[PDB]
DNA sequence: CGCTCAATTGGTCGTAGACAGCTCTAGCACCGCTTAAACGCACGTACGCGCTGTCCCCCGCGTTTTAACCGCCAAGGGGATTACTCCCTAGTCTCCAGGCACGTGTCAGATAT
């Protein structure tokens, strides 16, 4: 069979909630704002747009890595795919 | 400890990926999506701590980050501003 | 400034020679992916006086139905890596060869030959200059050597069982060849794929990189000026590149050839300054990481060759370390090969480097003076009805020539 | 009439751009590239140019749709 | 080559959360109305650098036939999926606890009613 993963696809598609576990986000937000400034502390709303921000980003960034593979002549991604689809958006 | 940014999930990664349409998904896939996921927080907050340090406040607001992002060209509705 | 080549000689004959005793006269000719060599023995005389057709190995035609463009007067050779592997040039080569050696009088190639091959040959290659030599030219007896043991033969102390190291290079290779008692070891002989075109090939994309007024103006036919006359292959190359760190002898020791000429002028004309440039064209066989690709060299391959062997059959084989072959042309390069060599051997023992009597011309008289004497060593060559029943393939392991190995070739 | 900009210019640009092999379809399509590109610079600069209320189409009104599409330019009135 | 079977996608019941009309409040800048500043639309008036056909050679193009290459054929074996096995940390929700702001404190000692 190996291929039941394209009702994956349609399931993740018509649902639209924020996908990563909020404390694991929370918890890098924070670790990336304490190493690069002193007493920053986020309001939810902010760690909340910065979430939805990311996940917008990253389905945008696989949408691209897919329209790669597809003309790759593939049916898979490997982190090859990603780099070209960072540097034809010049990322 | 998980602090690696391995927290971020294999099955996260996964259903982001699902959600973004893409098939069969290689085994270093989740871990360039990480190093990906760092540099867009390496643009995004750091702007928009240089916006809380406009006012120089302790917390950041939904409006600091929704500037940081309209300069970096990636606007947001529904939080305002 | 640079000259240019000169071409269109007088290799002008009737049907061919006559000699005393058995009366049909060898050819003797060398294949060779930069020129080939070619000419009648000339037996029973020792200065050989007319080798002929010393000519770049390099073909065309004119496509409007005019004449083939096989001899000297875009372009493809009938080798690579070496080995010849064509037909549809190579008998256009053969052909204008044995139209200015001469052919006796008709449709078939009357007198025996001697002819070159690589230090190990492919079986279907020669499978296939064996089919194109008695399906097509119909010789009566065959011989088959390598260029490096015939030019060795020829500087031999005599005609007997000595052994050494034969150091060989040229266009799309060098070769380390242990050679035992008159035996090639072929279990640990070794190659590096690089040399002349190598070589010339980098001095080109040197001089296109560096100076970039002149792109077209620049070619191999003017790189082979600078690379066979005004190089030289360093004694120890960080010691030479290192003097060539200061101006004062930069500037005295540079060389400073115009291009052909029509802003004080040399800013289109330029003198196309070389001095470690005129250095890293030779250095490419000793350090081939100055191109991108890793292998040995020759200094690490000669020391790695040696470690396979006993302690005393090392000491009486590099008696005799011989440089023959394309590159070995270099000034200076005895002078770095015995100081690679000294820094290899055991503390107090004794060795020799042998430099050929002339690097490029001594395959053919090897093989000229190997024919000569082997004339009638009717066992060795391959006699026209031996291929009757070999399928081509085949090869005997006479002195100065490659080791056969028994097998057999399916072909329909 | 396109066929003016020329079958060896289409080549060039992409030879300036270091393109090594390329398949003929390429050319007529990069044509419609630069149709849609040229058409965009110009329908901006034309909508400049009227606010002017000039006819005579202008430099800086071509700068302006240019540095809208976050582009600047030199030499022409700059 | 079209069935039987083991599983969803989709359907009906459920239950209380998350709307949107109150149901007013009362804070305020919108709307009205004169007052007043200065420059917008008007607009001569300097005189032009886009376009109209002469003279002459440049660039693009068609044609030709080598020979590299993409589209394709099938197979190669290792790594992504489908699914089970088990270990932990995401979320719940809790109490702890502290910074920002507001407010009474008060009476002193610095300033003026
Ligand atoms: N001056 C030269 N420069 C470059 N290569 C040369 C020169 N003289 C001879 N050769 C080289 O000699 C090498 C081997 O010997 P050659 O005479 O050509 O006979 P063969 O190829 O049959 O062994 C060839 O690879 C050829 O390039």
């Amino acid at each position: 069979p190996g291929t039941v993963a394209l009702r994956e696809i349609r399931r993740y598609q018509k649902s639209t909630e924020l996908l990563i576990r909020k404390l694991p986000f929370q918890r890098l937000v924070r670790e990336i704002a304490q190493d690069f400034k002193t007493d920053l502390r986020f309001q939810s709303s902010a760690v909340m747009a910065l979430q939805e921000a990311c996940e917008a980003y990253l389905v945008g960034l696989f949408e691209d890595t897919n329209l790669c593979a597809i003309h790759a002549k593939r049916v898979t991604i490997m982190p090859k795919d990603i780099q070209l689809a960072r540097r034809i958006r010049g990322e | 400890l998980r602090d690696n940014i391995q927290g971020i999930t294999k099955p996260a990664i996964r259903r982001l990926a699902r959600r973004g349409g893409v098939k069969r998904i290689s085994g270093l896939i989740y871990e360039e999506t990480r190093g990906v996921l760092k540099v867009f927080l390496e643009n995004v907050i750091r702007d928009a701590v240089t916006y809380t340090e406009h006012a120089k406040r302790k917390t950041v607001t939904a409006m600091d980050v929704v500037y940081a992002l309209k300069r970096q060209g990636r606007t947001l509705y529904g939080f305002g501003g | 400034p640079f000259r240019d080549a000169r071409a269109a000689p007088d290799p002008v004959l009737e049907a061919g020679p006559v000699a005393h005793g058995p009366l049909p006269v060898p050819l003797v000719l060398d294949n060779g992916s930069f020129q080939v060599r070619a000419g009648w023995a000339c037996p029973g005389q020792d200065p050989g006086p007319e080798p002929r057709l010393q000519f770049r190995a390099v073909c065309a035609r004119g496509r409007g139905g005019a004449r083939g463009a096989s001899g000297p007067q875009m372009l493809r050779s009938p080798f690579d890596r070496n080995v010849p592997v064509n037909l549809e040039l190579q008998e256009l080569l053969l052909d204008y060869s044995f139209q200015h050696l001469g052919v006796s009088s008709q449709g078939c190639v009357d007198h025996p030959i001697v002819l070159t091959e690589a230090v190990c040959n492919p079986l279907y290659s020669r499978q296939m200059m064996s089919e194109l030599l008695f399906e097509c030219y119909g010789i009566p007896k065959v011989a088959y050597g390598i260029d490096s043991l015939f030019s060795f033969y020829h500087n031999k102390p005599k005609n007997s069982m000595c052994s050494g190291l034969i150091i060989s290079s040229g266009y799309q290779c060098t070769h380390v060849l242990p050679i035992l008692e008159g035996r090639l070891d072929a279990k640990n002989c070794k190659r590096i794929n690089l040399g002349g075109s190598q070589a010339a090939g980098y001095l080109q994309r040197l001089l296109q990189l560096k100076y970039p007024g002149h792109l077209a103006a620049i070619t191999l036919s003017r790189m082979e000026e600078i690379l066979h006359e005004h190089s030289y292959i360093a004694e120890d190359y960080v010691e030479e590149l290192h003097k060539w760190r200061c101006p004062d002898y930069y500037e005295n020791n540079v060389h400073k050839m115009q291009l052909p000429f029509s802003v004080f002028n040399l800013a289109a004309y330029h003198q196309l300054f070389v001095g470690t440039e005129r250095i890293r064209a030779p250095e490419i066989i000793f350090q081939p990481s100055l191109i991108g690709e890793e292998q040995a060299g020759i200094a690490e391959t000669l020391q790695y060759i040696l470690d396979r062997y006993p302690k005393d059959i090392q000491e009486m084989l590099v008696q005799n370390v011989f440089l023959t072959g394309g590159n070995t042309m270099y000034p200076g390069m005895k002078a770095r090969m015995e100081k690679e060599l000294l820094e290899m051997r055991p503390f107090r023992s004794s060795f020799q480097v042998q430099l050929a009597s002339n690097p490029v011309l001594d395959a053919w008289y090897g093989a000229r003076d190997w024919a000569l004497n082997h004339l009638d060593d009717n066992e060795v060559w391959i006699t026209r009805k031996e291929y009757e029943e070999k399928g081509g393939e085949y090869l005997k392991e006479h002195c100065a020539s490659n080791i056969y190995v028994p097998i057999r070739l399916p072909k329909q």
